[PDB]
């Protein structure tokens, strides 16, 4: 299958209250392997993952220094938008930036990312082309011919198609046993009695990975999306994830109803009726 | 980690192609490549950039092999005023560092292209009060060499081309002198 | 527009000093470099904004660089020894894109056990060869600056009261008096090269002019000597047709 | 100011049994801005060794995070998820369900 | 590995 990594941004100001807190968190797949935070006692980037714990001390320093110069770089960053939206500083904001890869399952580039946000809105992105920017607000449009004025895509690009590329193949190859792995959903289901009359059909997928699932109720070989309720796919904490969807249905009436289930571990999607 | 290697010296001659080489033996691809000039007591002046595809600017233009292992900057026509030492450094911002390593560069010295060869030693008397004596030797072409005498007592000055520009004549030059009633400016530059 | 002060300094063994440096405005990243004769730069200090975040792991402890408002730097050195002497470099960056580092004009600081050795330069002139004008009708003049240390000098001519560039060219760096000695004087040569009749013109004023760079008026001074400060120090010519 | 509701879920990682060692999970997602309080209740008791996942968010730019601990559950006690944003104008409590 | 040179908006 493909694969992707991806560093995520999160500075947010606290003004009178000390300096912006800021965290970045560094994702493969939808296994996490580093952490940095401003506030934390090491004031070091963090392995998050056991097969990155591999990497010498020269990798920390380095990925170290890189992210505490992002710190630098975002707080700087919240000060500059304040100013481009002729806002106050007695309120908290919020700044997101987003940066990664993807590769095919030939490991072959496949796309790069570079995304960023204000207080949750799309504020500028680089084109599927790497050469190119997506302001939203005049204000994006500074930022867009200031980064256009410095030739920012030019090593930017040469990064997410080369070395974003390259240590994400060395990541995959070091942690395969976690990161190539594919445990497919085990699946249940259970029925509560909401009272004589009424009744609970709960469809279960547990301890899978990756975190990519679909779950749908069909009432006679029918899709239905009336009186269901999807949960959001949640993490158990120790790498794998569990989703369930229930549908409240007429006593009786159980065996109408069928959960579909889709999975990549999954040879075809498995079907489940009420026993 | 992230060096470069160029040679010590060179020489080109004026209005001709100056070709200084770097081989960006560790430097990785996707980091900046930068050419940097300097003088004696001065700061370094930057010259142009390098990523993947050449470069050109008013001040040279640089050339970047496929394997991007190799670069040559090329300073077109070469004045006298290119002769300086040249830095070409690689990034190695891909690791969690800001440094970049400068090694001894290529001290360019560019030579002035001499139509009349004229040598001669001369000698001039000093002007306010005294009567001491120091040796001249100019209008050499830019082949001709110079050497530290035996003598601790004397002194010879390296070689340094002159530019009149109102009349598009350009000369060598070199000053020898020394402290003894017993030195003529006959056996100042004979020795060599 | 990287800015330094002061361009020289001359201080005493186990003295403190302090350099300052005024990056380009816009510009997030500031290094500092130092820089020994006939050396490439070698790194000290990278600051992003205000933060300190790569030491160089060989020179330090007795030295530190704050950047406090993110804007200007210093760099202070406790307790010199000899070994600091060097040129050291600012430089500041954009911080990204090409991220070009465009380096400062530096301060060439010199650190002495004694400032007695400190003097600053003899000058002298001398008028251009009788057989020289015969053969080329050419006239060359010839300046001398003997016995300075340290060699912070900057030579130039100036003909009847203006600064003149063609026609000269100076010595490419100052050569010792003895090359061997710990410490040695420094001299240094300067040609000035006129047409053979301008030369014997007699309304025609030449002088040789050496700056020198020697100790600050707040500096300790008691020998006999005049306290050899920055200066300037002529020598001159009128023409002689004879 | 884009602000948005926290979607919250309270669960252990492994199948429930009476008295063995599991883990207690309370994931907040699709919330913003970031800032957020989430304390586990023992008996409407906040717990103290509750640890905490690194703040990440999704392709929308909505924060997530998981508050865990590790618990031994009875047949008696009773475990829920406290947490107040800028979205909610009270605390909200979800109570653990053995089958939700 | 991070990029190294996160551009200021």
């Amino acid at each position: 299958g493909s694969h992707s990594m991806r560093y995520f941004f999160t500075s947010v100001s606290r003004p009178g209250r000390g300096e912006p807190r800021f965290i970045a968190v560094g994702y493969v797949d939808d296994t996490q392997f580093v952490r940095f935070d401003s506030d934390a006692a090491s004031q070091r980037m963090e392995p998050r993952a056991p097969w990155i714990e591999q990497e010498g001390p020269e990798y920390w320093d380095g990925e170290t220094r890189k992210v505490k110069a992002h710190s630098q770089t975002h707080r700087v960053d919240l000060g500059t938008l304040r100013g481009y939206y002729n806002q106050s500083e007695a309120g908290s904001h919020t700044v997101q930036r987003m940066y990664g890869c993807d590769v095919g399952s030939d490991w072959r580039f496949l796309r790069g990312y570079h995304q960023y946000a204000y207080d949750g809105k799309d504020y500028i992105a680089l084109k599927e082309d790497l050469r190119s920017w997506t302001a939203a607000d005049m204000a994006a449009q500074t930022t867009k011919h200031k980064w256009e004025a410095a030739h920012v895509a030019e090593q930017l690009r040469a990064y997410l198609e080369g070395t974003c590329v390259e240590w994400l193949r060395r990541y995959l190859e070091n942690g395969k046993e976690t990161l190539q792995r594919t445990d497919a959903p085990k699946t249940h289901m259970t029925h509560h009695a909401v009272s004589d009359h009424e009744a609970t059909l709960r469809c279960w997928a547990l301890s899978f990975y990756p975190a990519e699932i679909t779950l749908t109720w069909q009432r006679d070989g029918e899709d239905q999306t009336q009186d269901t309720e999807l949960v959001e796919t949640r993490p158990a904490g120790d790498g794998t994830f569990q989703k369930w969807a229930a549908v409240v249905v007429p006593s009786g009436q159980e065996q109408r109803y069928t959960c579909h289930v889709q999975h990549e571990g999954l040879p075809k999607p498995l079907t489940l009726r009420w026993e | 980690d992230a060096k470069t290697t160029q040679p010590p010296s060179m020489d080109c001659a004026e209005g001709r192609a100056a070709n200084l080489p770097c081989n960006h033996s560790t430097v990785d691809p996707n980091e900046y490549v930068y050419w940097y000039r300097q003088i004696h007591s001065q700061g370094p002046q930057y010259i142009i950039h390098g990523l993947k595809n050449n470069e050109t600017n008013e001040m040279a233009s640089l050339i970047i092999t496929e394997d991007r292992k190799s670069s040559t900057l090329i300073l077109p026509h070469a004045t006298l005023r290119d002769t300086a030492v040249y830095y070409c450094i690689g990034g190695g911002t891909t690791s969690g560092t800001y440094k970049y390593i400068f090694g001894t560069g290529t001290r360019l010295k560019v030579l002035a292209n001499i139509q009349n060869p004229d040598p001669a030693v001369y000698q001039l008397r000093d002007s306010k009060s005294s009567d001491k004596s120091v040796c001249l030797f100019t209008d050499f072409d830019s082949q001709t060499n110079v050497s530290q005498s035996k003598d601790s007592d004397v002194y010879i000055t390296d070689k340094c081309v002159l530019d009149m520009r109102s009349m598009d004549f350009k000369s060598n030059s070199a000053v020898a002198w020394s402290n003894k009633s017993d030195f003529a400016c006959a056996n100042a530059f004979n020795n060599s | 527009g990287v800015s330094q002060d002061p361009r020289h300094k001359i201080t005493k063994r186990g003295q403190n000093v302090t350099f300052r440096c005024d990056p380009i405005s816009e510009h997030n990243r500031l290094y500092w470099y130092r820089q020994t004769l006939g050396q490439g730069p070698e790194f000290l200090t990278y600051f992003q904004n205000e933060a300190q975040l790569e030491k160089s792991r060989l020179l330090s402890d007795r030295f530190s660089a704050e950047r406090p408002k993110g804007s200007f730097s210093t760099l202070e050195i406790q307790r010199t020894e000899q070994g600091d002497s060097a040129m050291y470099l600012c430089a500041s960056s954009l911080g990204f894109g090409r991220d070009v580092m465009r380096f400062g004009p530096g301060t060439r600081l010199l650190v002495l056990e004694d400032l007695k050795n400190v003097f600053p330069p003899e000058v002298a002139v001398f008028e251009p060869s009788e057989a020289e004008i015969s053969h080329t009708q050419k006239a060359t003049l010839v300046c001398l600056a003997t016995g300075f240390y340290p060699d912070h000098v900057e030579l130039s001519w100036w003909v009847n009261g203006k600064e003149v560039h063609s026609g000269v060219c100076t010595d490419p760096q100052p050569l010792k008096e003895q090359p061997a000695l710990n410490d040695s004087r420094y001299a240094l040569s300067s040609r000035l090269r006129v047409s053979a009749t301008f030369w014997q013109d007699p309304r025609n004023h030449f002088r040789c002019q050496v700056q020198f760079y020697g100790l600050s008026e707040n500096d300790e001074w008691t020998q006999d000597r005049a306290k050899p400060v920055t200066q300037i120090v002529s020598a001159e010519t009128w023409g002689r047709a004879d | 100011m884009i602000q948005r509701t926290p979607k919250i879920q309270v669960y252990s990682r492994h199948p429930a049994e009476n008295g063995k060692s599991n883990f207690l999970n309370c994931y907040v997602s699709g919330f913003h801005p970031s800032d957020i309080e989430v304390d586990l209740l023992k008996n409407g008791e906040r717990i103290e060794k509750v640890e905490h996942s690194d703040l990440s968010f999704s392709k929308d730019w909505s924060f997530y995070l998981l508050y865990y601990t590790e618990f031994t559950p009875t047949e008696k006690d009773e475990y829920a998820c406290r947490v107040n944003h800028v979205t909610l104008s009270q605390p909200k409590i979800v109570k653990w369900d053995r089958d939700m | 590995r991070m990029f190294p040179n996160a551009p200021y908006l």
